[PDB]
């Protein structure tokens, strides 16, 4: 039981530092599938 | 170096040796109900602690 609640204590630290790498957003970009779709049309383009 | 010492403690005036003193399980039974109590206190407020967040 000390051992799990010394282990909980470091999950919670560890929670502690996902929030903090939480707060760098790292957002996705907007247009991934708009590019995806925008490449697809140069290649059938360039194919063509 | 001194056949016979008084008391430290308050409340009496005599002085003893030391074949005197005999073993008191009273007080080694007070010690460890003690340690007990304080270390389940303490596991019980960190594990309340850890649970609420």
């Amino acid at each position: 039981t000390k051992k799990l609640q010394a282990t909980i204590i470091s999950t919670k630290e560890d929670f502690l530092r996902s929030q903090e790498i939480l707060a760098q957003t790292h957002l996705p970009e907007k247009s991934v599938f708009e590019d995806i779709d925008i490449k697809r049309k140069e290649i059938i383009n360039k194919e063509g | 170096g001194y056949t016979t010492r008084d008391c430290p403690q308050a409340a009496c005036s005599q002085v003893v040796s030391m074949r005197d003193f005999v073993r008191d399980p009273i007080m080694e039974l007070r010690c460890k109900i003690a340690k007990m109590k304080e270390s389940q206190e303490q596991d019980k407020r960190s594990s309340q602690a850890i649970d609420v967040l």
